[PDB]
């Protein structure tokens, strides 16, 4: 569904000391956490991270579903130095060529942490720029301090014409915040082109270790799963079985699914003395006055979050915690 | 805009009734408000009433209102479906607006009227007695050539594409066509020229609204228009040209006698009335403004003929030799020197006019004019009408002893420079004088006396989005107060000065523009800078403007810039603020978002020129050491804050250095003071937080 490239710049420019400890301490630890933001919400998609170091593109971590390839391939580069200059060129050149395996099926994202000022490509970078446009990539670059010119157009023009991807971060807070919205997925108004995915199998979880058995590495194992189209005990994920190119997910693409399926119904905020109902919460037992500000005139007020899906009193606590996991407030599964 | 509209209805008010208003506009922001306004208080009246006239500064300024003249019909033939009868002619140069030198001459200067006169003439020579004319003459003057121009917009670069299909010709279009009288764009070295505005006065026929635009170098123009160097080499070409003009008068009576002996009782009877109406289509003589002027009965070297004009010449060319031979500094009055001729030579008092009829005579006799000795007259002969008449204002100054060599330099001073400008309140009315870069406008009403009202800029808004600091300590407050001085005193200041500059460059990489005052300070550091981190890491390349700045040079420095910004690279600007190329175009990310100048502008003293307009308009205005180190030094630097102020999408830092700047006022005078240091913080908050409140004021 989504194989996301990230771009990382390790350069002499995140040698400076603006974070704490530095540029480079911290984008590397925040990836960390963004892999596992990633493979949570999606277990089904994909990973690539390419560094810029020494005005060039290094592959680091291949492109594949496991997340440890991609917390391992990051603890390799907090241990040296970010040197020489980030190239935009040779990193979406590099980019270009893994997402060419990559299915039009599948949606391609590349993700740029563009924490520099200045870059060093070789030839025009604005021959890459429209190639990406000619294969339909999404381009996001995450921007420093200082807007640059180029990542506008980046931002724009492999963003359907519309210039609001490219973010500009003042924060170390401000940063997880956009680790947030790019684990989540962007369901546009797209170009209206027709979609069709099969062969997905489903993965039989096998617990045979006496002897053991492994077909995608000949090893001894404590139980993998086997798949229902070339029957190989392979490894346990939910992915695709490297056998026979079939899938092997269960309830993991499901979660999935009914967290794209979550339109997340937020409680209307009706006062106490406007809803005309007491103090409650549908979800647990908030008989506390919401609004208590002035002394009568406040206090007799509140507020009581009233779901229009069911005319059911709550708070403003278990409304976002309704919104963000299990189904929308509980009251709509009751008729 | 509502604030748009506030400066279109006192423009709507002002025509109406005014006819002369300093309306004063924000930069970047008031070019389409006079240029849609002007068509509509047209319309609100009569479309074939008066007709837009624009005064331009610069070449680029006439190319940017042909571009909005194209919005302002694009708007009329979209929200109407009308087309209604078009206007707007290109009037540029003539080295630009030609075909023939780009063809077989190919050379853009100054000497493509020549080849236009000798086509001209050649066409004339091949319909009366027999080169011949040229590429395509003798069709660009028919009614359909004449109707190209109401129905098609055809100027500049769409009529140099329209005369190459249609195969036509340039000139003779543009010049039958100010008789047409369109929406005439045109630069300020064309209203007030001494050999141009008599020819254009008398085919617009006056009543029309003249748009005077970026009207602050109006006083320059006035002194640019005469002051003349004659720097002893000419006098070997008045040698030469005396001696040309005795082998002529040698060939002239040797055979054919007749033309100049009938030219002479046409002389003796016509005079140069009969003399001026009678050639046509030729190469026109020189003269003082005789719009300006005013001379008539004339006579020719009284009732000689050219073999007794050109020895009063030749008595002319060596008292001129005679009162260049002298010592070092002297001054000379005109009307003083006028009397030391005639101890010398009694010439009348009348020389004016016995030189603009031999000019026009010798082009009728002799067919075969040299360039070099012909312009050599017209040298003598432009002197000759300035010591004949207007003598009030005029001042005669003589460069002293510089090693000595380059010693004989004799310079004119103008006169008033309200004498230039007067003609303009008679002819037109309603005439709309706009400038952007003006802090304050008083001296309008001070200096150059004419009843006007005054209108400011009524438009500022979004301060968040207009960062206007300026930077006073610079780490010890010491090179601000050492660049004030003419000379470059303590060079280790100014490498102290200069290693700042790499660390200024250094916070904010991203389009970099640094004016200077003069060419001095360029040249001091760039001997020995050693420093180039910023020309290495953050900058790059160097884009740095030269005294001697050639146009090419600045094309390429200026294509390179924007080369630079559109790959993520940023280059450094280093221009004159008092040199050439003031720009103007902005409105996009590519030109520097950060622009550096290096203290305030400054003028060059000690100058026998400052020192006579000093004297002149401290009787005039009593402004003496005031308006001189001051309205001088802002409008200057008024041109760096043109280019910052791109309208209020865009966003720009403008830093100025020193502490004398609080004296005068700015556009937007929004300003606060702070270190060099301080302010290197302060810009890595302006450059995120306008990256962040540009999404939250929409
Ligand atoms: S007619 Fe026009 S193109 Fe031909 S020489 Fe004269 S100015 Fe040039
Ligand atoms: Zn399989
Ligand atoms: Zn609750
Ligand atoms: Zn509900």
């Amino acid at each position: 569904i989504r194989s996301l490239i990230l771009t990382l710049d390790c350069s002499e420019a995140m040698l400076e000391k603006d974070l704490r400890p530095n540029r480079h301490a911290m984008i590397i630890q925040y990836a960390i956490d963004f892999v596992h933001e990633f493979f949570d919400q999606n277990p089904i998609s994909q990973m690539g991270i390419i560094i810029m170091r020494n005005g060039l593109a290094q592959l680091v971590s291949q492109v594949s579903g496991n997340p440890q390839d991609h917390i391992d391939a990051l603890k390799s580069i907090r241990k040296q130095e970010p040197k020489g200059n980030p190239s935009l060129q040779n990193a979406l050149e590099m980019a270009r060529g893994l997402l060419l395996p990559v299915p039009a099926h599948c949606t391609r994202e590349v993700l740029i942490v563009f924490g520099s000022l200045s870059t060093t490509d070789p030839g025009d970078i604005h021959q890459t720029i429209d190639s990406l446009v000619s294969e339909k990539i999404r381009v996001k670059v995450l921007g420093l301090s200082a807007q640059v010119a180029i990542c506008k157009e980046l931002c724009k023009a492999t963003n359907y014409g519309d210039e609001s991807f490219y973010k500009i971060l003042l924060d170390e807070t401000h940063l997880k915040e956009l680790f947030n919205e790019a684990v989540t997925p962007x369901x546009x108004x797209x170009x209206x082109x027709x979609x069709x995915x099969x062969x997905x199998x489903x993965p039989t979880r096998i617990f045979e270790d006496t002897p053991t058995f492994c077909s995608c590495h000949s090893k001894l194992v404590y139980g993998g799963y086997f798949c229902p189209n070339c029957h190989s005990k392979v490894c346990s994920l939910p992915t695709v079985c490297p056998c026979c190119d079939l899938m092997l997910i269960l309830x993991x693409x499901x979660x999935x699914x009914x967290x794209x399926x979550x339109x997340x119904k937020t409680f209307a905020e009706v006062p106490t003395t406007e809803k005309f109902r007491s103090e409650d919460c549908f979800s647990c037992q908030s008989r506390f006055p919401x609004x208590x500000x002035x002394x009568x005139x406040x206090x007799x007020x509140x507020s009581r979050y009233r779901c229009e899906d069911c005319k059911q009193e709550f708070c403003v606590d278990c409304d976002v915690f309704i919104h963000e996991i299990l189904h929308n407030c509980p009251g709509c599964e009751s008729k | 805009y509502p604030e748009q509209y506030n400066y279109m209805c006192d423009i709507k008010k002002t025509l109406d009734v005014g006819g002369n208003s300093i309306l004063e506009m924000p930069s970047g922001t008031g070019k389409t408000v006079s240029l849609l306004s002007l068509t509509i208080a047209y319309q609100m009246h009569y479309p074939e009433h008066r007709k837009i006239i624009y005064c331009s500064r610069t070449m680029s300024e006439i190319e940017k209102a042909l571009v909005e003249l194209e919005n302002l019909m694009d708007y009329r033939t979209k929200e109407l479906g009308y087309q209604e009868d078009f206007r707007g002619l290109g009037l540029t140069s003539r080295k630009n607006l030609c075909l023939h030198p780009e063809v077989s001459k190919e050379r853009k200067g100054t000497v493509v009227d020549e080849k236009c006169r000798r086509m001209t003439n050649g066409q004339a020579k091949r319909k009366l007695e027999e080169v011949e004319l040229c590429e395509y003459h003798e069709n660009l003057y028919n009614i359909e050539v004449e109707d190209y121009l109401p129905k098609g917009v055809f100027s500049f670069e769409k009529l140099l594409k329209y005369c190459e299909e249609k195969t036509l010709c340039p000139y003779f279009i543009v010049r039958r066509m100010i008789s047409l009288c369109n929406i005439i764009i045109y630069s300020y070295h064309y209203l007030l020229d001494p050999k141009i505005a008599e020819r254009v006065s008398n085919e617009v026929s006056k009543d029309s609204i003249v748009i005077f635009d970026e009207a602050h170098n109006i006083d320059n123009v006035c002194i640019e228009s005469l002051s003349l160097d004659l720097t002893t080499d000419a006098l070997r070409r008045a040698t030469r040209g005396a001696n040309a003009l005795d082998e002529r008068i040698s060939e002239v009576r040797k055979v054919d006698s007749q033309k100049l002996q009938d030219e002479y009782e046409k002389l003796v009877q016509g005079l140069x009335x009969x003399x001026x109406x009678x050639x046509x289509x030729x190469x026109x003589x020189x003269x003082x403004x005789x719009x300006x002027x005013x001379x008539x009965x004339x006579x020719x070297x009284x009732x000689x003929r050219a073999e007794h004009f050109v020895s009063f010449l030749k008595r002319l060319i060596e008292y001129l030799k005679t009162r260049m031979k002298v010592l070092h500094v002297i001054s000379e009055t005109p009307k003083s020197f006028l009397q030391h001729l005639k101890q010398l030579t009694f010439i009348e008092r009348k020389p004016l006019r016995f030189c603009s009829e031999r000019l026009s005579l010798l082009v009728r006799t002799l067919e075969v004019t040299e360039v070099e000795d012909f312009t050599a007259l017209k040298d003598i002969a432009t002197f000759a009408t300035l010591i004949s008449t207007y003598e009030e204002g005029f001042l005669l100054i003589i460069e002293p002893y510089e090693i000595a060599v380059p010693n004989p330099i004799m310079r004119f001073t103008c006169l008033d420079a309200s004498i230039a400008i007067k003609p303009v309140f008679e002819r037109f009315s309603s005439v709309i004088i706009t400038s952007g870069t003006i802090s304050p406008l008083d001296m309008y009403p001070r200096m150059l006396n004419f009843k006007t009202v005054l209108q400011k800029s009524y438009a500022m808004t979004l301060a968040k989005k207009s960062f206007l600091p300026m930077i006073i300590t610079k780490g010890s407050d010491q090179v601000a107060i050492s660049s004030r001085f003419e000379i470059r005193n303590d060079p280790s200041i100014v490498r102290n000065y200069g290693s700042m500059l790499v660390e200024f460059a250094k916070i904010t990489p991203d389009g970099m523009v640094v004016f200077f005052p003069s060419y001095l300070y360029m040249e001091s550091i760039v001997s020995m800078w050693q420093t180039m981190g910023i020309l290495d890491e953050v900058w790059k390349h160097k884009l740095i403007l030269v005294e001697t700045p050639d146009a090419q040079e600045t094309s390429l420095a200026l294509e390179t810039y924007r080369k630079a910004c559109s790959n993520g690279r940023g280059a450094i600007l280093l221009s004159v603020a008092r040199g050439k190329v003031s720009e103007g175009i902005d409105f996009d990310h590519q030109y520097g978002r950060t622009v550096l100048m290096i203290g305030i502008p400054f003028q060059y003293t000690e100058s026998r020129i400052l020192k006579a307009r000093l004297e002149f308009m401290r009787e005039n205005y009593r402004i003496r050491e005031n308006d001189f180190l001051s309205f001088d030094a802002m409008r200057h630097a008024a041109q760096c804050l043109g280019r910052v102020l791109r309208g209020k999408d865009d966003y720009g830092v403008m830093v100025l250095a020193d502490r004398r700047f609080s004296r005068k006022r700015s556009q937007l005078p929004k300003w606060i003071a702070q270190g060099l240091s301080d302010a290197d913080l302060n810009l890595s908050t302006d450059m995120a937080i306008s990256n962040t409140k540009q999404f939250l004021r929409t």
